[PDB]
């Protein structure tokens, strides 16, 4: 997902608990917010991309 | 995916917002946990049958 452009990155429409869940790894320990699909969501988060 | 906190005894099983994994249906088995408390929010998804 390269860029073209550098600076910083910001969460934009990112609402944390329905847009992005907290999945912490285990057994290596650098988490990340995964981001789920429109699928799992229920509808307050299905129309923020 | 719990949408409220699963709670019991005064101890928090299942948190607000995390999933039901296999380490909270041990706790909720072996502690012996039939009864909690649901939001109102939570029974507008049913569908009544009788």
């Amino acid at each position: 997902v390269i860029t073209e452009v550098s600076g910083f990155v910001r969460f934009t429409d990112m609402i944390d608990g329905q847009t992005i869940t907290r999945q912490t790894d285990e057994l290596t320990g650098l988490s990340s917010l995964v981001v789920l699909d429109s699928a799992e969501r229920t509808a307050g988060g299905k129309d923020l991309r | 995916t719990a949408s409220f906190d699963i709670e019991a005894n005064g101890k928090v099983y299942v948190e607000k917002g995390r999933r039901i994994t296999a380490r909270h249906i041990r706790q909720l088995e072996k502690d012996d946990v039939k009864l909690i408390e649901v939001p109102v929010e939570y029974i507008a998804g049913k569908v009544v049958a009788k």
